[PDB]
């Protein structure tokens, strides 16, 4: 009997079947490769698209600038980058009308949420492109090196604490003709380790200050390094993205098209709203069919300019300051330059030899010795290349920067709902990638030919159907977003599980954590009661695993194992034992938002509970739902090298490795015997050899004469 | 030999700069130069948790009556440690202590 | 409902639906409270059993509410 | 160096044996999951 | 080597009725079979064939007192019902390292019903899911298998 | 250590510090060299520690180790790690050999 | 019928102990450090 999976699918829908395909909904580690062949194709194929827009040459960075807005219309059903300016500015004023109201009251509430805003803001995100290095580092750490850099010179924007200060000296930055900046520089080591020689090499950094022309710090300003997102944009640009990004949201909030930022059953709830509305209203006797539409190339069309054209339209009755810090973000992506990374790699097999071409030195070397595609990758990219190993993308969106100017764009390509005043309306939804569109007529043939006529009104804004990736079926069933519906059942095909190990805090803050993971992915990504309690069962097997809290009553053995086993012998009500303790688990679905220790306070043996919840005990010292006890310790985090100047200057000097040497023997003679706690190193090695010499005199070891004579020496030292 | 080790301490104190070293940094800024010698930090907070529980003294401790009404040892089993420790500034306590 | 949220996680689903009321000092019919619940329990562990009515009687005889007999609480 | 893409290959016998054996029942089990707090209501019983 | 050099070996040229058993191991056969064995052949208990290159069985005495036989490292594919006709009385049947297709060729082993024991190791057949239980629930008569019915004993 | 032991210096003789009354697999009883070789190889950090130390071999490529094998100065007395290669071991005569 | 012997051999699976024929005895063990000596009976 060959077992054959798919014949399930005879038995099951395939929507129900094929639910939860992919455990993950981040990213696998088996992925193609994104490194400088990655991003060089992507502007290849960014440059593409467009290249029958005006091309231009930047008269601030001196670089290749392509502009397709307003250029021909295609002609053939490649994917085009050319949106005419007129088709977007209608489709706005579409929705204004049909939303009155509605662009006013978003931009006002984004431009008072700027006022109220703070620098700190910018902080919440992911790796940011740090300039003063060029390097990816995390947002608190390059905010903190762009505070320093613009204090250094002449720029406090972060000093009266708003964000509007903060982009007015980013501004004001990209004018200065030398930005002068602190950058961290590595140097080679001298100092002894024992491996076999007590001497290693390694590097140690230092702080310099670097000062760099005005275009160099243009062009690094506007750089987008990369590390499904491609690329990240350094601090110049964070807080501009981060207010357009707010009034989109804003906007969208608002629009029943819009598919964000709903999360959790409102998508199911959204989805069968949709499908029930646009069933209600379908023209009696007539055909209403469903789109399950993607987009290919969707960041590598959409052009910063017509959102830089949006923007100005939605904020058309605003004040001129806000609608000029609205703009800024456009304006500053429309003359993104990105950065390859790291470089390519030759080699010679013959000599068994192999090297690093970093991106400057990218065509250093004859096109003959790459292969065929980084040659014709190569040939293609030199126009759009600097010789600084960047390269020139006017158009594109490398990924998510504007997801929900995308989303609000693809609204206003939905809202449009005819063309011609044909026998056929359409509608739908739309989040930032992918749509859903429903269209009413009277048969299927004027069905298909409001569809066509749609893929032509998209196209005429930049965005760009995918016909590889798309169906078209009777309204019913459908997919949005990794969400299939089918005639009100609703099934998930990608939905992320619980990792292995605990949260990584303590044990009940762990607890809690993993409880309350448990709890919201059951409330968003909808997992069953039977999935829930299996994880919980999961969670508490490696929770245990990792603190070595097994049950009191269990058998095994180790060395909190043993006063577990004691606890739990001299205990009275073992139900009210924390799982941390060795004691019964009593987590359920009914009971997944409540803190063990309440959960178990009822049941827990008084004397047990004052020894748990000691107002005083050593410790606890000085989101997630916990109760402050004895089991809210704190590990040792305190690592890295301090007081950086004195001891490089101390390991500068010479001695430093004699010092060491002495040390050596007499302490590693001993596994522990260091008078440690703040004691000078010359005050232990003399009570050491104080020691040493009268345990020697005691055994026999020295005369008495040898005895005296360390003594005389030991008196000179000052601590005898 | 104690003398051998006496004289070449002396030797050393001539000099200067091996005096003040001797002089300034203490043992446990000894500990220090080593550890970014020969180590760094790490990454993956669920296995970090792993691999800190199962060494000796992980957990910070408090300073004062109570932390020193627990014992040293239990039944064979270490709880704590007398020396201050640099970054917190006091004791160290085994994940057990908790449980005692 | 504030406190309809809070035990979301076990009242609503992408497909099932959990029918759950709230609470909160409800004190004063506790004799009534118990007994009902009781007897529902009595019919849940007949109906399934043949011939319900000795074994719903049996149980209904030896079920006391912490100092006595159902029946004397009915 | 060029990028040695992967070869092409036909269908391979064995990943249906492999199948077809790992989905049968041995005399022997290694899952041993801890305990879970009772169940009261029906949607706990339902999932338990 | 050939049949009838082992069958002089083990008989030394005496009467066919005087052995109860017989080794046709490491022997050539003329297009695989089992030649050498007359079928005056009266009394016989065991029996061993390897590495004979039977493909058939299609030639064998009429027995009535035969309880083991021994195939293996064949190519034999075919219907095993003749055994029935020729020797309802086997016991122990052995086809380690055959080569059988599907479950079909194991079929006809049900209108015998004194097997007890059979063997079948890296068969293809060997290799499906519920390969055990079908089997067991197609031979009701077998009492043993591969030697994982229930408990472990020998033959 | 074991040239140490061989060359019967007296400070390997005073280093002692346990007892030696060892045997072999066999049960016997071993002469005192044996028996200190044992000892110093079981506790190899018996004679290193009271041996004494002596300052590095200041010069081009001879430099010193300590008692811990690390290539590290402040060396013990009379030890010295030359950064050449030493032959030895000429004339293999084999010459005639009694077995008692 | 007895206590602990090495000679005899390790302790004896279930799987083993099924397929045992009487009048043989073996090993078992029953909590860790307390082994005994049994021997299968016909009654």
């Amino acid at each position: 009997m060959n077992i054959n999976p798919y014949f399930l699918f005879i038995d099951v829908p395939i929507q129900a079947a094929i639910s939860t395909t992919f455990p993950y909904t981040g990213v696998p580690p088996y992925s193609h490769g994104t490194g400088t062949g990655y991003t060089i194709d992507t502007v290849i194929r960014t440059h593409e698209y467009s290249n029958k827009g005006k091309q231009y040459i930047s008269d601030v960075t001196g670089c290749t600038m392509v502009d397709p807005t307003n250029g021909p219309l295609p002609e053939d059903n490649e994917p085009s980058a050319y949106a005419q300016l007129d088709c977007v500015l209608e489709a706005l004023d579409r929705m204004d009308e049909e939303h009155p109201g509605l662009f006013q009251a978003a931009s006002q509430n984004a431009m008072e949420t700027l006022m109220v805003t703070t620098v700190d803001k910018l902080t919440q995100g992911r790796q940011t492109f740090d300039w003063t290095v060029c390097r990816n580092q995390p947002a608190a750490t390059a905010l903190n090196t762009t505070i320093t850099s613009f204090r250094l010179n002449d720029l406090n924007g972060a000093d009266k604490g708003g964000l509007i200060p903060f982009c007015q000296d980013i501004i004001d930055s990209l004018d200065r003709p030398e930005m002068t900046f602190f950058s961290v520089k590595n140097i080679k080591k001298k100092l002894p380790a024992k491996n076999r020689k007590g001497f290693l090499i390694k590097r140690i950094p230092m702080k310099v200050k670097d000062k760099i022309t005005k275009v160099e710090y243009i062009k690094r300003a506007l750089s987008l390094n990369t590390m499904r997102a491609i690329a990240t944009a350094g601090i110049q640009i964070r807080g501009f993205v981060l207010v357009v990004e707010n009034l989109a949201k804003n906007i969208c909030e608002n629009l029943e098209q819009s598919g964000l930022p709903v999360g959790g059953n409102e998508k199911k709830a959204k989805l069968s709203n949709a499908v029930a509305k646009m069933l209600s209203n379908c023209p009696p006797g007539g055909i209403s069919m469903t789109v399950t539409g993607d987009n290919t190339k969707w960041n590598e069309c959409l052009n910063p300019r017509i959102f830089l054209a949006m923007t100005e339209r939605i904020t058309r009755d605003s004040p001129i300051w806000f609608r000029d810090f609205c703009s800024i973000a456009p304006v500053l992506f429309s003359n993104k330059i990105a950065r390859l990374g790291k470089g390519f790699m030759i080699t010679s097999k013959t000599k068994r030899l192999k090297a690093q071409i970093p991106c400057p030195d990218l065509f250093s070397i004859p096109l003959e010795r790459y292969n065929e595609e980084t040659r014709a990758k190569l040939k293609k990219l030199k126009p759009f290349f600097n010789e600084e190993g960047t390269a020139s993308l006017s158009p594109g969106m490398m990924m998510g920067m504007f997801n929900m100017l995308s989303t609000v764009l693809g609204v206003a390509a939905l809202g449009i709902k005819n063309i011609g005043n044909k026998e056929y309306l359409w509608d739908g939804l739309q989040s930032s990638d992918d749509f859903a569109l429903f269209v009413n007529a009277k048969d299927e043939e004027t069905c298909m030919e409001g569809i066509n006529d749609f893929y032509r009104t998209c196209k005429l804004l930049g965005i760009n159907m995918s016909k590889k990736k798309s169906y078209c079926n009777e309204t019913g069933m459908f997919e949005f977003t990794s969400m299939f519906y089918r005639d009100g059942f609703v099934s998930n095909f990608a939905m992320e599980l619980p990792s292995f190990g605990v949260a990584g805090v303590n044990e009940s803050a762990d607890m809690a954590i993993g409880m309350t993971i448990i709890k919201n992915n059951m409330i968003n990504n909808g997992m069953g009661p039977a999935t829930a309690q299996t994880a919980i069962q999961l969670f508490i097997a490696d929770y245990r695993y990792t603190y070595k809290c097994h049950r009191g009553d269990s058998k095994v053995e180790g060395k909190r194992m043993k006063i577990i086993k004691e606890l739990w012998e001299n205990t009275k009500g073992r139900d009210g034992l924390l799982v941390a303790d060795g004691g019964p688990n009593i987590y359920n679905l009914r009971n997944l938002h409540i803190p063990e220790i309440v959960l178990k306070y009822n049941l827990m043996d008084p004397e047990y509970k004052g020894r748990l919840l000691h107002p005083q005990n050593p410790f606890v010292g000085h989101d997630y739902d916990a109760v402050s006890g004895t089991h809210s310790w704190r590990t040792k985090r305190n690592r890295s090298i301090l007081n950086t100047d004195q001891r490089n200057m101390i390991l500068e000097e010479q001695c430093y490795a004699k010092c060491c040497n002495l040390f050596e023997a007499c302490f590693n003679s001993a596994s522990y015997r260091k008078p440690v706690g703040q004691h000078s190193m010359l005050e232990a090695m003399a009570h050491r050899l104080r020691m040493d010499a009268r345990l020697d005199y005691e055994s026999g070891r020295m005369s008495k004469d040898d005895f005296e004579k360390a003594m005389a020496h030991l008196g000179e030292i000052g601590y005898i | 030999m104690t003398l051998a080790k006496i004289e070449l301490l002396k030797q050393l104190l001539r000099d200067n700069e091996a005096k003040t070293v001797l002089k300034q940094t203490t043992v446990d800024q000894y500990n220090i130069i080593r550890k970014f010698n020969t180590s760094r930090i790490e990454k993956n907070p669920s296995l970090r948790m792993k691999w800190a529980m199962c060494s000796n003294f992980p957990l910070a401790l408090t300073k004062g009556d109570m932390a020193n009404r627990i014992p040293l040892e239990y039944k064979g089993i270490q709880l704590k440690t007398n020396a201050e420790d640099i970054g917190t500034k006091g004791q160290m306590c085994s994940i057990a202590a908790v449980t005692w | 409902s504030a406190e309809f949220i809070e035990m979301l996680h076990c009242l609503q689903g992408e497909n099932w639906r959990q029918i759950y009321h709230p609470g909160g000092n409800k004190l004063t019919e506790s004799r009534s409270q118990s007994m009902i619940v009781a007897c529902r329990k009595i019919i849940r562990r007949s109906i399934v059993a043949s011939n319900p009515l000795e074994l719903a009687v049996e149980i209904a005889n030896k079920t006391v509410i912490d100092t006595e007999p159902l029946k004397s609480c009915l | 160096e060029e990028p040695k893409i992967p070869n092409k290959c036909r269908v391979a016998a064995w990943v249906q044996t492999e199948m077809n054996l790992l989905s049968t029942l041995t005399s022997k089990r290694a899952l041993d999951l801890p305990e879970i707090g009772p169940d009261v209501a029906p949607v706990e019983h339902v999932g338990s | 080597m050939e049949m009838g050099r082992r069958i002089h070996l083990e008989l030394r040229n005496r009467t066919p009725s005087d052995v109860k058993e017989l080794v046709l191991d490491n022997s050539r056969s003329n297009e695989g079979k089992l030649e050498g064995l007359t079928d005056e052949f009266e009394e016989l208990e065991f029996l061993s064939t390897i590495n004979v290159g039977l493909t058939s069985i299609a030639n064998l005495p009429k027995l009535n007192k035969l309880k083991k036989l021994e195939l293996s490292d064949n190519r034999v594919s075919g219907g095993l019902e003749v055994l029935a006709e020729k020797c309802p009385n086997l016991t122990h049947l052995n086809l380690s390292g055959n080569k059988i297709k599907d479950l079909s060729t194991i079929e006809p082993l049900k209108k015998l019903e004194n097997l007890k024991s059979l063997d079948l190791f890296n068969c293809e057949v060997t290799n499906l899911n519920d390969y055990r239980e079908n089997v067991f629930k197609l031979l009701p008569q077998l009492t043993y298998l591969d030697g994982y019915d229930r408990d472990d004993k020998e033959a | 250590i074991l040239c140490m032991v061989f060359s019967q210096d007296t400070r390997m003789f005073q280093g002692v510090r346990g007892e030696i009354n060892f045997l072999n697999r066999a049960g016997q009883l071993l002469s005192p060299m044996y028996q200190l070789q044992r000892y110093f190889l079981n506790r190899s950090n018996d004679l290193f520690d009271q041996w004494g130390y002596e300052e590095s071999p200041k010069a081009s490529e001879l430099h010193g180790i300590n008692e811990s094998m690390n290539a590290s100065d402040y060396t013990l007395k009379g030890v010295v790690v030359t950064r050449n290669v030493i032959d030895d071991f000429s004339s293999t005569e084999t010459e005639k050999v009694s077995i008692t | 019928s007895g206590k602990y012997d090495p000679d005899l051999g390790d302790f004896k699976t279930i799987e083993e102990l099924e397929k045992l024929k009487p009048g043989e005895k073996a090993n078992i063990l029953l909590y860790q450090g307390k082994p005994v000596k049994v021997v299968k009976r016909k009654r």
